RNA sequence: CGCGGUAAUUCCAGCUCCAAUAGCGUAUAUUUAAGUUGUUGCAGUUAAAAAGCUCGUAGUUGGACCUUGGGCCGGCCGGCAUCGCGCUCCUAGCCUUAAUUGGCCGGGUCGUGUUUCCGGCAUCGUUACUUUGAAGAAAUUAGAGUGCUCAAAGCAAGCCAUCGCUCUGGAUACAUUAGCAUGGGAUAACAUCAUAGGAUUCCGGUCCUAUUGUGUUGGCCUUCGGGAUCGGAGUAAUGAUUAAUAGGGACAGUCGGGGGCAUUCGUAUUUCAUAGUCAGAGGUGAAAUUCUUGGAUUUAUGAAAGACGAACAACUGCGAAAGCAUUUGCCAAGGAUGUUUUCAUUAAUCAAGAACGAAAGUUGGGGGCUCGAAGACGAUCAGAUACCGUCCUAGUCUCAACCAUAAACGAUGCCGACCAGGGAUCGGCGGAUGUUGCUUAUAGGACUCCGCCGGCACCUUAUGAGAAAUCAAAGUCUUUGGGUUCCGGGGGGAGUAUGGUCGCAAGGCUGAAACUUAAAGGAAUUGA
RNA sequence: UAGGAUAGGGGCCUACCAUGGUGGUGACGGGUGACGGAGAAUUAGGGUUCGAUUCCGGAGAGGGAGCCUGAGAAACGGCUAC
């Protein structure tokens, strides 16, 4: 498939857990999610292991939580490529109710609900933080 | 790291067109040098090696498909009561026809042969 | 503890490095190795991979070296080996 | 859904009350409710619902390297420097030598014509998406503005010196597949330099084109520029990216109750002949039919016949599945495992289509030991056609053929990643100067181990799901959208009718509706 | 390919010529108060359903065919025939 829900589904189950990370392989549409969970500051630090000789790509977590309130409440998958459901700037579903942000690949690149927004500038949505 | 490690402290060059380039225009039996010969030599064959211009290699997943097809064949002109070896038979044949998709799209000749290849060598 | 990866995750001990696969490792390396083993016979002595798979023998001596197995190669007799390869 | 079987808040009148109110009932269609149509936004362990299984297409879907990344200033935006290709011309940014020319001048000072000089970027392999813009009927609809007096709506209107006219409007959005044009270059493809027919400053000769020069017009080109053509010589990281916790193939030692064919054995059961000998035997809960000097039953020995592989044989194996246990040989086969071997995206999963597919029935042979539908007998039984007893045909067995279905089951699609502790056992591998082994010694192998790939599964908690029972999957679907496919969408009728299709036949496969009716069904719980 | 026709290309028809075209992306066939559209109803939305209607475009004017006049009608409150 394309990788990316299951990051984030793994994400979930894994701060239940009350596990420091869990790491795994990673591809380049969930190269995106983690730098996107830096700036909303989900993560204070990541680090991409071996992505230098071996078979794969990969990248160990470190991820917040293991302090008290878990950062990330809930994120879970809408949908990811090879289908058309597609939103417009103006067509705007959400969920959340502001406190989250909606995933967005814009025409640029990935970036926030709020940037994509202002520029006037549709995509298609990858998840759904809360 | 281990890739690194191949290529500074083989050797590339005079040692492995001597060695390998000799076997398999005696034929084929790549396998066979990694298994013998004076491993550092061999150490850099997956990690510096294309494949020399060869005869068989790209034809030997359809050459061995063919040949193993034909025996189970003759095995099934002999009693019907091999429902097992029939489905095997079924199955391998319909893998057989993978390997000449896969191997038909980078070079010529194939495309008309191959189809008439199968059960005539 | 608490544990899904290790306190010092760089470092792992090589038995849970002998959990994960090959290909799934965190430093992937063969685990399979070149060694030269070592023959009275002969006076050199002879770079042969871990996992034989062909019945080797040595060189000049045509003393044997050892038989294939499943795994890594089960030596015949009385010889002796030192794991190094360049 | 229910009420009315004589003190009916359910009827029929009256009263009173409720409640919409110039309006309200009723019917049919239709939208909502109904996530009962599931794009948003479904369910399939057990409630309706995974196709027997695999191969596998059309079709969907599909990994990573990928002129991308970084740094500076100015005020996210603009413009820069690296690794921001290029040329004809157009368009075209300022200045230097200021020169023809003009004014100065112990200055080549300055500006214009003119040489050098740069912003700013049209064409030079395809798209999808997205952006902006045009093209875009009025009405309708949303909606600007406004006292149609309100208002529904309409596009009118408000001010005057109200007897000498003043002015504002009649916006905008919607305009939906697609098409155009422009901008973007992320994400997805077509696509793409290895037999190089690649780029090129080098140059030839061949050959075409004709404007400038030429007054003009007509026949024929030199030089020359630009094409077209065929060769020689030059430059450069010259010309194939890894080798998916994606897939195949090669190779190694294995594993298995995998397959087939040949083959070998065991006792049993049946029958026969020979043997011995004297009352029961079949049978059961109890009896009898039935068999018994035509000395059974039993007993032993051979042989024949046909069947089958006990106990061993397991919360253990293999095979796509259906299924598969004596030995041995041959023949090809398959998974797991190991692999710095090879190919490099071949892949994933599927309508269609194709292969195999227990049993029974069957087509013909072999073959009929055993058992055994129907039938025929005895009890039981009002009936007993059965359980039960006894006889026994087809068949069971095998082979070439049909067939296509099963509670063909894990009632649980396939594939992938993740979320949780622990011990067995099956297989392989690795490490032990362990044990046994004694293999010359060893290595192995069986045993004990720990680590481990991939298993069949269990165990205990279940974070979590669920209606619960339960479940490491029925989790990771309300945290609603991973990829693909199939099916259901109240119960019955009805899985039938009908048609098509197929089958040798049985009959299968595909598969309604009239009409009926309010629950059918599940799990748990409490009674009996 | 050619011609005649008509305002004109045109299988438009017709000669000669070839043997094709099109389909699982559902063609071909059947059904449909099946006109199409702008639009309407009702749905938060997404949608679902509807479109006979003073508008917009076409068809028909008892059913069918054929034709005159005229810029233009295969007219129908014209004709001509059945």
């Amino acid at each position: 498939m394309v990788r990316v829900s299951v990051l984030n589904d793994a994400l979930k189950t894994m701060y239940n857990a009350e596990k420091r990370g869990k790491r795994q392989v990673l591809i380049r549409p969930s190269s995106k999610v983690i730098i996107k969970f830096l700036i909303v500051m989900q993560k204070h630090g990541y680090i991409g292991e071996f992505e230098f000789v071996d078979d794969h790509r990969s990248g160990k977590i470190v991820v917040e939580l293991n302090g008290r309130l878990n950062k990330c409440g809930v994120i879970s998958p809408r949908f990811d490529v090879g289908v058309k459901e597609i939103e417009s700037w103006t067509a705007r579903l959400l969920p959340s109710r502001q406190f989250g942000y909606i995933v967005l690949t814009t025409s640029a690149g990935i970036m926030d609900h709020e940037e994509a927004r202002r520029k006037n500038v549709g995509g298609k949505v990858l998840g759904f933080f809360y | 790291a281990d890739v690194e490690e191949m290529i500074m402290k083989a050797a590339k060059k005079g040692q492995m067109p001597s060695q390998i380039g000799v076997v398999l225009r005696d034929q084929h039996g790549i396998p066979l040098v990694k298994s013998v010969t004076g491993s550092k030599i061999l150490r850099i064959l997956k990690a510096h090696g294309l494949a020399p211009e060869i005869p068989e290699d790209l034809y030997f997943l359809i050459k061995k498909a063919v040949a193993i097809r034909k025996h189970l064949e003759r095995n099934r002109k002999d009693k019907d009561s091999k429902f097992r070896l029939i489905l095997v038979e079924s199955r391998i044949h319909r893998l057989a026809r993978y390997y000449k998709r896969t191997k038909k799209l980078p070079p010529t000749w194939k495309y008309e042969s191959t189809t008439a290849s199968t059960l005539v060598a | 503890m608490v544990l899904s990866n290790d306190i010092d995750l760089l470092n792992p001990p090589a038995e849970l490095e002998k959990l994960k696969h090959k290909k799934k490792r965190l430093v992937q390396s063969p685990n399979s190795f070149f060694m030269d083993v070592k023959c009275q016979g002969c006076f050199n002595i002879t770079t042969v991979f871990s996992h034989s798979q062909t019945v080797v023998v040595c060189p000049g001596c045509q003393t044997v070296l050892c038989q294939p197995t499943g795994g890594k190669a089960r030596l015949t007799e009385g010889c002796s080996f030192r794991r190094k390869g360049d």
